């Protein structure tokens, strides 16, 4: 249920109207949403992909990224985010009655393009991240629809981000990463290593199911919650860093306040663009045509799916497999520059 | 090893003249090398010099202005002042050579003297000099004075004193032997085909074959054709490391690929500077014979060798479709993030792109391209740093700056280099070196690896001291200064790359940067010149081919094959191309150009405007007959409801008559409008980007050249067609004679090619500044007058471009080039904000922003970026200028009162005119939007008194006519 | 899948400014190209309806037929291509720009005498071919890229209404109540087929699917690959027809008919096969679905359109670059369209 490989060729062939830029999953029922360079929001059915069940053109400009959550409450609902070049991040609703999209606010705050957000629920409550070109990440509140925290990491633009609770790592253009810690709003460590702007990094979570790079070493580590992270930049490289432990609101340790490469992956023929983390494996793809899947263990290439688009591949995802409240099932989608959609199934 | 530069493999000839200037050093006496470029003179130096442990070496390269002040500083971080005054070196054990390097190229003064020789005379004749601050005598213990110098026939270089030679020993240095040259090679060969092997037996053929490649292109492409055709053994080494790289940074290699490898490096290192396509098609034939004489294959153009490795993770040869979709793709993402600027990809661009990328992977790799202006060599070099990594710094070198400036930006850029470790690619233009001592700096920066007088004194020692904290903060164990000097000039050498862009290469100062010494033997040459037919024949298709230009029969022309610069012809696409790049050459060749590069701008800017008016004009025209078809299928339905089956409907029907029959002629002459609708496009395009400094004369001459060209390809133009009555409307001609416009075709002409530059900023040339006045009354209070000769320009621009005003710029000749991110256009977009970088700070462009330059004085002297950047645009008093201002100040002058009615009446039937037109589109537009028939019958009213008030104005011209009859003969005496 | 039975209720209506004459869907993307009596071409996106995803006056006159394609290069960029055939005696050829959904005229093909009623788009390996017809009384068929001519033939006396292609074989219905299969290539006619009494509206071929008429009978049939076809009049009567083999440049011998319907209460406009079933509008403002093996009709879809019902689009199932789309879409006279997804 863990070790699945996608098959040689996709399943099925989306096709949308212009370049794909992200694609979400839905963690319960089988339907993808696909992002678009024209601004546009599309939303295919797993098993009828001739037709879309809802689109609409919300931002005048390119959506950059976007990412779903399924709340659960314990006193239940789909929840789409969407940032864009607007300088604007539109909130949707995932109605499953009549499967349409409902558009619940847009939230504004940012003084350049937005490029990633994030979602999670935190204890019946959430919280929207959010990084933009102006330098600034931020986390925002939905139900209230005001800004929480605001500051500055980074020496130029932040590129990406993820969340794990209240530790956000950004990377930038100026091909280093930070750990911050949100709610008191200040750096911790620094990852130096990278010549070229990082594309997309995020957290690898632990998993109990052996892998080598999701599981703690020491004690302290158990009891911090995070330990390595994964990052991919126009080096044509994955990098896997170490994060130092700081003094436990945390405060960075002068001597340990700089990350270290675990691991370093190269194959790629250019810019990698997204990565993801299933089992023991990395999935990967850039702008060579090329998705590739890296063994975690052994640092290795296991499958390569040579000219899967004829142009770029943008995005990829899969399901989360360190929540339990998400069902990780055997479905990969994703999507490129060739203004197509490939989804893997079985 | 091969990389290394202190390798020297020991010939008969080279431990001959080592140990010959061995002993004569050992001799305390002075020693001139001699010889042509490459012999190898730095070459037996360094291989003797390295052996000891008792020399040090200072290289100083002398430049045409070099004073006894840069040999002083150069020395001044080797030595001590030691009061025993002495000039001791700083190490107690070893003695020091000062290498001074090319002794010819310091030049005589006005009474024929150098001051350098004279020096150096000095320092070995009379052991000393005197210093000037204090005026004391100091004495040379422990400095050897080493020369190397060309003979003095060569040009650029001048007869010596024999009193300063005759302290030096002279040895003179040849080329080695063409079999000694194919030993060495041959030996560098097996060097590198140590890699490979399998092919270890074709070691000898292919030094063999680039020795024999080495001495045909030198017997062939000598100095008489061009001052850059000096070819050394230099030339091979750079072909062996070429090789070397291409071969290590690549996979598995078979025979081809072996031999296309090693004509890619001979085409970049030979064929690069070559400037005629003659000697590109000689150099072709040359390759073609080397190698099938001396290695027993594919195609081995320019073009079909495309090595690169932006595609993989060797370098090998891709094919061009992929890599022209990798870089439109990474262009796209490039003009997204750091500057939008559309331009096409070529493939052309595609091979300059490959090679400058070449040249920036390699250490201590500078270029120095030479082209044609708005040809694409500063963002395709910055491209390509982006492509590698490289932080993109161009000098702010403008107007009122001097040499401080200059001299901090390169000790940022150093410092950025070597102290923060930040590759840096920089971009010099023929117009940052305002004078030759910047010229002196960047070539004494290129020569050694740093420049030794910005750092001296307190400063130095601020240098050492932050150099030692970044020492530590690497962990890196050296405390002495060399190590830490060492360290800082390998720093600099391996993350600093100089790019230098020329544009006019046939220029005093551009001369004097290509024949620099230092510039010529460590730049790779590019000689990128103007653009050959198939690039423009390309640019052009690919930007044509996303406009209506194929709605009209076409019928094929039989031209001759040597006349078409496209594909063969088969669409009015083709035939447009063809007409645009011929009449581009026919341009070129009747401005006289001679061997001057010519600038593409013209036919890019040709090509944007044709698409744009063509754009317009084909909506416009399918708008207007789709209105006139509607109207009169209306208009019919009308009929036959009034036959079918009301005095107002029917006075309404019987008074549509005239605009029935003319919009049936409208409709009948909508083929022949549609048929000649490109070819007045094109004449209009090229009236706005090709005719604006030209006179009347010489703009008859090329709108014959271009019809006779658009006639040629069977090509449909108007026969009777103008420029004034196609683009210039009457709302647009009536609000320029309200603004104080003349009475001239010709300055409605250029009034409209100013009120039409919607891209590029025009250049206003009024001797008069009548134009001044013209455009503040244009654009009302909003206007403001700048200059660039006034202090406080800057922050005045700065607050006009955030409020967004409409600025006009006097006395353009003293253009000051801190707006070259205003003329270019080369703004940062961020959301629904306009940004442009002026000066040191970022400002916002509202977008109601507008730039008119103005210069009243003609013959000035405007910068070939300028020059080529925008739209320049004549204002000169013509005949019938001169005519009509007369007969204004007589008419004035004898009756006011009959003037004044004159003009009023002039306005006042040109107004009711303008009224008439609008009244018949407003007529249209209600018929086709469907009370009325009264709003109809007001608008029937409303045009026949407009008519009847016509038909009793036009009882007076005659008078007129009598008058400029009787006054014509004063008028062209006064012309 | 192919089985698909629509609903009863429309789901999308469309609003245009004058009557909708042809309607053509993307054969990739939910976009509906609409033309009208006023020559203005609308693309509507299905999803957003309100407003058109972009508008362009292609003619100056009423545009009577309309076809797409999308281009399968072997080498290439592969765009969509759209041609229009209007009263302005010329052809327009369009690109569809997907990245900012606009229209983009890549040529026009001049030199038919009169107005043009119908057009047709195929793709052979590298070569796209343009064909056409006209009040002229010729079928005149171009190329996409280079832009002039390559064939000029007189089939009718009287004027071809509607034309089809299926390869090198050309079948044109007329105002004259018969029809004839021309070879491409050589010009010269194969078969003939009366019954007839009214002029002929459209004619289409009838493609083989590996059913009644989509099962070839023979080898020789097999090797061919033509069997039957459809056509329809202003004579209320849907006829099958079958296709007598040529002695094979083949050389030329009568249209046997071996089905007829009826139920249709004034003129149909428009023929569309999905499978087993076939679809047919015509005057009575109602869409007539027929069984391709009964050969009775199922389904009536009454009262859609006040006024006339103009044409239908239905996407081709036996091309393997077209997706079998559950979706059909239909125009009206009364300004309106009709849109039916799944
Ligand atoms: N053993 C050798 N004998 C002769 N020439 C050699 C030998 N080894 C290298 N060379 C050539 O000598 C060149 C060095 O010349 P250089 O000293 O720069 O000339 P210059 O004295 O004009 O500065 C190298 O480019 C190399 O090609
Ligand atoms: N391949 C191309 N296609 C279209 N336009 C081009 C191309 N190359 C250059 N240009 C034009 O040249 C300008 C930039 O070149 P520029 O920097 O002026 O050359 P230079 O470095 O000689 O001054 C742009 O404004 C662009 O319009």
């Amino acid at each position: 249920v863990l070790k699945w490989i996608p098959r040689n060729l996709p399943s099925c062939l989306i096709n949308v109207e212009s370049s794909v830029t992200s694609v979400k999953l839905h963690p319960n029922l089988p339907i993808v949403f696909v992002a678009t360079d024209h601004g546009k929001l599309y939303a295919f059915d797993l098993f009828n992909y001739t037709i879309p069940l809802a689109s609409l053109q919300s931002h005048t400009k390119a959506i950059t990224s976007m990412d779903v959550l399924f709340t659960n409450y314990t006193n239940n609902y789909l929840v789409i985010v969407t940032a864009s070049k607007d300088l604007q991040i539109h909130v949707f609703k995932w109605v499953s009655e009549e499967c349409k999209f409902q558009q619940i606010r847009s939230l504004l705050g940012h003084e350049h393009i937005v490029s990633a957000v994030k979602i999670w629920q935190k204890n019946n409550d959430v919280h929207i991240a959010s990084c933009s070109r102006d330098q600034t990440v931020k986390i925002w509140d939905f139900h209230n629809g005001w800004s929480l925290k605001t500051f500055q990491p980074h020496s130029q633009w932040v590129r990406s981000i993820d969340v794990l609770g209240d530790y956000i790592i950004s990377g930038s253009h100026d091909t280093t990463l930070r750990l911050t810690h949100w709610p008191s709003g200040n750096g911790l460590s620094v990852g130096t290593g990278h010549e070229f702007p990082i594309e997309k990094v995020k957290f690898i979570h632990f998993i109990e199911d052996e892998i080598r790079f999701r599981t703690p070493s020491t004690d302290r580590y158990k009891n911090w919650g995070m330990q390595y992270c994964v990052s991919a930049s126009r080096d044509r490289t994955i990098k896997i860093w170490e994060i130092p432990l700081p003094t436990l609101a945390p405060i960075p340790n002068p001597t340990d306040s700089n990350f270290r490469c675990v691991l370093t992956l190269k194959g790629h023929l250019s810019w990698v663009r997204d990565i993801s983390i299933r089992g023991q494996y990395l999935f990967s793809c850039a702008d060579d045509k090329s998705v590739r899947c890296w063994d975690l263990n052994t640092g290795q290439c296991l499958h390569v799916w040579e000219k899967l688009h004829t142009g770029f591949v943008n995005c990829l995802d899969l399901d989360v497999d360190f929540d339990s409240n998400v069902t990780p099932r055997q479905m990969m989608v994703t999507g490129g520059l060739d203004c197509k959609s490939n989804v893997f199934m079985r | 090893e091969v990389m290394r530069p202190d390798i020297v493999i020991p010939t008969i000839d080279t431990i001959k003249h080592e140990k010959i200037f061995y002993d004569l050093l050992n001799s305390k006496r002075g020693i001139i090398l001699c010889g042509p470029p490459g012999s190898g003179k730095t070459m037996i130096m360094n291989n003797a010099l390295r052996n000891s442990s008792l020399y040090d070496v200072v290289g100083i390269n002398f430049s045409k202005d070099t004073t006894t002040e840069h040999i002083l500083s150069a020395l001044h971080r080797h030595t001590n002042y030691v009061t025993t005054l002495t000039l001791l070196p700083k190490s107690d054990i070893k003695n020091l050579v000062l290498f001074c390097d090319e002794i010819n190229l310091p030049k005589l003064d006005k009474y024929g003297s150098q001051n350098v020789v004279l020096f150096l005379r000095q320092l070995m004749e009379k052991q000393g000099f005197w210093k000037t601050p204090e005026n004391k005598w100091v004495t040379i213990e422990r400095i050897h004075i080493v020369g190397a110098c060309n003979p003095p026939t060569d040009p650029g270089r001048i007869p010596m004193s024999e009193r300063f030679t005759r302290h030096a020993a002279i040895l003179y240095l040849g080329y080695p032997s063409g079999k000694s040259l194919s030993q060495i090679y041959e030996i560098y060969y097996k060097a590198i085909f140590k890699l490979v092997p399998e092919f270890r037996s074709y070691t000898e053929p292919f030094a063999r074959a680039s020795v024999h490649l080495y001495n045909e292109c030198k017997a062939r492409y000598s100095t008489g054709l061009q001052s850059h055709y000096l070819f050394s053994p230099r030339e091979l080494t750079r072909l062996v490391r070429g090789v070397y790289t291409a071969i290590n940074t690549g996979p598995r290699q078979t025979l081809r690929s072996l031999i296309r490898l090693w004509a890619y490096e001979a085409w970049r290192i030979f064929a690069d500077r070559l400037v005629g396509v003659k000697e590109k098609n000689s150099f072709e034939q040359l390759l073609y014979e080397t190698v099938d004489k001396y290695l027993p294959l594919g195609n081995i153009s320019s073009t079909s060798l495309l090595f690169s490795g932006l595609l993989s993770l060797d370098f090998k040869e891709v094919n061009k479709t992929d890599l022209v979709n990798f870089i439109e793709e990474r262009f796209k993402t490039f003009c997204d993030e750091e500057l939008e600027v559309p331009m096409v990809i070529h493939e052309s661009m595609v091979d300059h792109i490959l090679r400058i990328d070449r040249a920036l992977k390699q250490v201590q790799g500078h270029m120095m391209l030479i082209g044609a202006s708005r040809t694409g060599k500063t963002i395709l070099t910055r491209f390509v740093a982006w492509l590698n990594g490289l932080k993109i710094v161009q000098p702010k070198i403008h107007r009122h700056s001097n040499l401080s400036d200059f001299d901090m930006i390169l000790k940022k850029a150093i410092s950025d280099c070597s102290l923060k470790e930040s590759r840096t690619c920089l971009i010099i233009d023929e117009s940052n070196i305002l004078e030759t001592a910047f010229l002196e700096r960047m070539n004494t920066l290129l020569a050694n690896a740093d420049i030794p007088d910005l750092f001296q004194g307190e400063e130095y020692d601020k240098l050492l001291n932050n150099l030692r904290n970044k020492t530590r903060s690497l962990g890196l164990l050296l405390d002495t200064e060399q190590e830490l000097y060492d360290w800082f000039v390998g720093e600099i050498a391996k993350n600093l790359h100089v790019v230098f862009t020329i544009c006019d290469p046939t220029n005093n100062k551009s001369s004097a940067m290509i024949s620099s010494p230092a510039l010529f033997n460590r730049c790779i040459i590019n000689w990128m010149g103007d653009w050959d037919t198939k690039t423009m024949s390309q640019v052009a298709n690919n930007m044509v081919d996303v406009v209506p230009m194929e709605f009209t029969d076409f019928i094929v022309p039989e031209v001759n094959k040597e006349l078409v610069f496209t594909e063969p012809i088969q669409t009015i696409r083709d035939a447009v191309v063809n007409i645009l790049i011929h009449f581009d050459r026919n341009f070129y060749q009747k401005m006289k150009v001679g061997v001057n590069p010519r600038s593409p701008g013209y036919f890019i800017d040709g090509l944007r405007a044709l698409v744009k008016l063509v754009t317009a004009k084909y909506q416009d025209l399918q708008e207007n007959q789709r209105f006139v078809n509607v109207g009169l299928e209306k208009l019919n339905e009308s009929v036959l409801k009034v036959n079918e089956l009301l005095d107002r409907s029917i006075s309404l029907v019987k008074s549509l008559t005239f605009e029935k029959e003319r919009w049936l002629n409208t409709t009948k002459q909508f083929s022949k409008t549609s048929q000649e609708l490109i070819g007045n496009c094109i004449i209009s395009s090229i009236y706005e980007t090709y005719f604006g400094h030209l006179n009347e004369r010489e703009r008859g001459d090329m709108l014959v050249i271009l019809k006779r060209l658009l006639g040629k390809f069977a090509v449909k133009y108007d026969v009777n067609y103008r420029f004034i009555d196609y683009l210039v409307t009457l709302d647009e001609k009536m609000k320029w004679l309200e603004c104080g416009l003349d009475k001239n075709d010709y300055f409605l002409e250029n009034m409209s090619i100013v009120m039409n530059s919607q891209d590029a900023v025009p250049f206003l040339l009024d001797p008069s500044s009548h134009m001044i006045t013209v455009i503040s009354n244009y654009y009302g209070n909003k206007t403001v007058l700048l200059s660039f000769l006034e202090e406080g320009f800057v922050k005045r621009l700065e607050n006009a471009v955030r409020f967004g005003s409409v600025v006009i710029i006097q006395d353009g000749e003293f253009f000051d080039p801190i707006i070259s991110r205003l003329i270019s256009r080369e703004f940062n977009h961020a959301g629904n904000r306009v940004t442009v970088e002026i000066g040191d700070h970022e400002v916002d462009v509202s977008g109601d922003f507008k730039l008119f330059i103005h210069s009243c004085d003609p013959s000035g002297d405007i910068p070939i970026f300028l020059r080529s950047r925008v739209r320049l645009v004549h204002f000169v008093t013509n005949k019938e200028s001169i005519e009509t201002r007369i007969f204004d100040i007589t008419l004035t002058e004898e009756n006011a009162e009959m003037q004044r009615k004159r003009e009023d009446l002039i306005k006042l039937n040109t107004e009711y005119r303008l009224k008439l037109k609008n009244l018949e589109k407003r007529l249209l537009e209600e018929l086709n939007n469907s009370e009325l028939m009264v709003t109809l019958n007001n608008l029937k009213k409303e045009a026949m008194n407009i008519e009847k008030k016509l038909s009793e104005s036009e009882e007076f011209f005659p008078q007129f006519d009598n008058l400029v009859e009787e006054y014509s003969i004063i008028g062209k005496h006064s012309v």
